[PDB]
Formats: C-alpha cells, structure tokens, sequence
RNA sequence: AGCCAGGAUGUUGGCUUAGAAGCAGCCAUCAUUUAAAGAAAGCGUAAUAGCUCACUGGUCGAGUCGGCCUGCGCGGAAGAU
C-alpha cells in the first residue's frame, strides 16, 4: 500500500537498506 | 574639431522625453559661464556616429545653433543600460 | 545523418542550402557533415 | 560554489526582481558581458561559466567576476504537505536585472575574448551580450 | 639544371654511403644503385672532417644516371654543434643557449655562399641568423 | 566570382619519432632573391612525395563585401473515440 505518508514509507526503506548492510559484508 | 546639429528644446519632463528619445532624438543640456542652462535636442544617428571615435570625449567641440557656436567639451554620457543608444549628455562650455 | 536541432557551418566547404521550407546542408568533401532541421 | 562565509540571516523572502541594474560599466577590466536578460544566476552556473571560459585564454590574461550569490533559495523536501515550516536552505544564488555586467577580462585579444565569452555565455540561463569598457 | 625527374632529397652524413637505416628507403629506391654510392660519396667524406650532415642534390633521371650533387652543409646544425648540445633547443627561445663571435656566422655564414639565395650579403648572413635562431639559440648582437 | 601560371630559398628550422620533413607533441614566427609567397593552410605519403590556399600576373569589365540598430516570417514542434 502506498498511503502517501512519509514516515510510513522510510521505515520500510530503512529496514531494506539495514539488510543490506550486513548481506554485503558477509 | 567637431560640429554638431541643434535646435533649442521646449519640451520637457519624462513623457517629451520619451517622444524624442523613441524619435531617434537625445537630449542634452549646455551650460557652463555665468548664464543659464540651455537643454538641445540633437539627433541620435549622427552623435552616435561622430563620438566613435575616443577623440570625441577630449577634443574641443562645436555644437551648431542659432550661429551661436556654443564650442563645448563633453562632460557625462548617459548610455542605455543595453542598447548601443544614447539618452543624455552633458556639454560644459570650455 | 545527423539532424540536430541546430545545423550551421563545419567544413569550409559546407554551403548551407535551404530546400522546400526546411535547412539542409551539403559538403562536396566529408559525406559526414549533412544535415537537416535547423 | 562560492557561497558567503558568514550570513547575517539563515534564511531570507522571495522578494521580487523590478528594475535595472547599475554595475552598466566595465571596470576591471576591458572586456564584458552585459546581461540584457532579467533572472536567477545560479552558484554552478556562474562556476560552469567561468570554468568554459577559464579554458580558452588558457592562464594567461585575468577574469573579475563581477556578480555575487548571497540569495539562499530554499526548498521543500521531495512530497510534504504544505506548511509545517519554511524549507531549508538549498543553494544560494545570485540575482540580476539587465544591463548588469557579469564577466570581465584583461589583456586578451578581442576575437579570442569573443571566442572565450561565447563559449562562457551558454552555459548561462539568461540572454547575454559583449561590450567594451568605453573611455569615459 | 635543377629539374629533377624523381628526386627524393635525404641529406647525408659524412660517416657511411652505404648502410639502410640511413641510406636507402629515407632516400628511396628505384634504378637507384648505393651499392656504388659507397664508392662515390666517401670521397666527399675525405674531403673533410667527418660526423656533419652534408646537405646534397639526389639527381635522379629515369635514364638510369644518378649522382649526388653536394650541397654546403646547413647553418643549423653547425650552430648546435658548436654551441655543443647533444639534444636540441629543449628549453624555451627565450632561453637562449649558443655562444659564438659576431664575425662569426658571417665568417662562418660565408661557407654557405654556394647555396645563399638572397642578394644583398648581409640579408643573406641574416637568413644564416634565421637559421640561427632556428636552434632556438640567438649568436651574441 | 571565375579562366592561365608561380606561389616560395637558405631549411628536414632546433628539438622531440630508431626516420618529425609545413602538416604524429613543443620552442618559436625569426632572415632571405623576388609579382610575391605561411620555417607554415587542408588533403595525402609510415616519415618524405604528390594535390588545392593567402600574394600576384594577364584575361573579365562594376558592382561586390563583412558587421551594426530594425518589422514581419521558418525550423525547433510527439498523444491516445
């Protein structure tokens, strides 16, 4: 769902990015 | 070395000044002595044409009017602010 | 060829024809250098 | 790009942009760009100029660089709602009016100079024009 | 009788007639037989003293007959030789390296009188100072 | 504007390429008989060559040429019944 909220989205990015961080360096 | 045209102005203020300016006119005030301030109205080709020349700001000059010869040197030039145009200049008498 | 939104002048031996209602342009030396829509 | 050091405001109006500009004279130099045009001047635009026009005379000859940013121009982030708040401040830029000058140049010869501003003078956004400084 | 059929000039230096990487495709080669130029140029070479360019017509007819025509050797080269650089101008022409009298390279301009093309002697000797500061080098004046 | 010729010598200018030669990159533009001719114009040759330029000679006879302020124009210009 995309809602329009702000915070409501970056959260999600974040937990995408947090993944990434550690699945690259492994 | 110069000469110029002129006739005396009687029109003044900003609206006359417009109509001679879109007129391929100028105006340009005379003074210098004693005497009163005498504004022209001269012609915008042929000074455009004549101050070419670097000359034209430090040569004693005649300006052409009534047979008065009233034999002046250049003292300002208001330039348009981006046009190769001329809106007024100032002849002290010399 | 390239048309380019703006043609001019490369070699000097480029001539900058008009044809129809539209710019072209012709060198007798480098085939390269025609042109149109300027 | 060459921004003020220090500011006395972190922030400043839209304003508007009436009238003509009195910067109408070569001075440092010789030779110039008068503006004609009325507009923003962006801090990379005037970089991107100076650096087209910085290679061309190559280092011999001098460049005044007559205009000034200090105007912040902020922004809102990419999809806020309006108004909680002014934006921050984004890039500074430098307004002009016409008959400003712009660039001006030492000793250089006059078509090089041409050559230079004529490549300086599209990465501006605004209309320009080359004059020379007159005697008096 | 400078009309050459097919000349392909290639100044030579004293020191051999017949090798390749001097003489041969850098001077060309069609009827052309240097196998007997080291019989014909080295005696050019005795004539004086050996490691110059000597500068020379390659008369090349289609009718089998060649020679050399021995031009006088160029100021330039004269001129690096005696101011001693073992390279070329390498710095700038404003900094000027060679170092010869002023007689010199009119005295020694003379020597070219065979192949000086201007009238007057002193425009000529002036044509030798072009060739001067051809090296980038500027004789004392 | 065209048509007939030269368009240069010292000198491959020093150099940089094992070979820069006007033309792979500099230094520099300096001096030359001459109508005059760039130690350097494009094409081209590995480098050279070779082929057209500025100057000029006749021929042709008279308008031609680069910029300036100007009104109206074209290209830029692709969208769903």
């Amino acid at each position: 769902c995309y809602g329009g909220d702000i915070s409501r989205k970056k959260k999600l990015l974040q937990k995408q990015k947090e993944g990434k961080k550690r699945m690259k360096q492994i | 070395m110069f000469t110029i045209n002129a006739e005396v102005r009687k029109e003044q203020g900003k609206g006359a000044s417009r109509r001679l300016r879109a007129a391929n006119k100028f105006p340009a005030i005379i003074y210098g002595g004693k005497e009163a301030p005498l504004a022209i109205e001269l012609d915008h080709d042929k000074v455009m044409n004549m101050q070419a020349k670097a000359e034209f700001y430090s040569e004693v000059l005649t300006i052409v009017v009534d047979g008065k010869e009233i034999k002046v040197k250049a003292q300002d030039v208001q330039r348009h602010p981006y046009k190769p145009k001329l809106q007024h200049i100032d002849f002290v008498r010399a | 060829m390239k048309v380019r939104a703006s043609v001019k002048k490369l070699c000097r031996n480029c001539k900058i024809v008009k044809r129809d209602g539209v710019i072209r342009v012709i060198c007798s030396a480098e085939p390269k250098h025609k042109q149109r829509q300027g | 790009m060459l921004q003020p050091k220090r500011t006395k405001f972190r922030k400043m109006h839209k304003g508007r942009n009436r009238g003509l500009a009195q910067g109408t004279d070569v001075s440092f130099g010789s030779f110039g760009l008068k503006a004609v045009g009325r507009g923003r001047l962006t801090a990379r635009q005037i970089e991107a100029a100076r650096r087209a026009m910085t290679r061309a005379v190559k280092r011999q000859g001098k460049i005044w660089i007559r205009v000034f940013p200090d105007k912040p121009i902020t922004e809102k982030p990419l999809a806020v709602r309006m108004g909680k708040g002014k934006g921050n401040v984004e890039y500074w830029v430098a307004l002009i009016q016409p008959g400003k000058v712009l660039y001006e140049m030492d000793g250089v010869p006059e078509e090089l100079a041409r050559e230079a501003f004529k490549l300086a003078a599209a990465k501006l956004p605004i209309k320009t024009t080359f004059v020379t400084k007159t005697v008096m | 009788a400078k009309k050459v059929q097919a000349y392909v000039k290639l100044q030579v230096a004293a020191g051999m007639a017949n090798p390749s990487p001097p003489v041969g495709p850098a001077l060309g080669q069609q009827g052309v037989n240097i196998m007997e130029f080291c019989k014909a140029f080295n005696a050019k070479t005795d004539s004086i003293e050996k490691g110059l360019p000597i500068p020379v017509v390659i008369t090349v007819y289609a009718d089998r007959s060649f020679t050399f025509v021995t031009k006088t050797p160029p100021a330039a080269v004269l001129l690096k030789k005696a101011a001693g650089i073992k390279s070329g101008s390498g710095k700038p022409n404003k900094d000027k390296v060679g170092k010869i009298s002023r007689a010199q390279l009119q005295e020694i301009a003379q020597t070219k009188a065979a192949d000086m093309t201007g009238a007057d002697i002193e425009a000529m000797t002036r044509s030798i100072e072009g060739t001067a500061r051809s090296m980038g080098l500027v004789v004392e004046d």
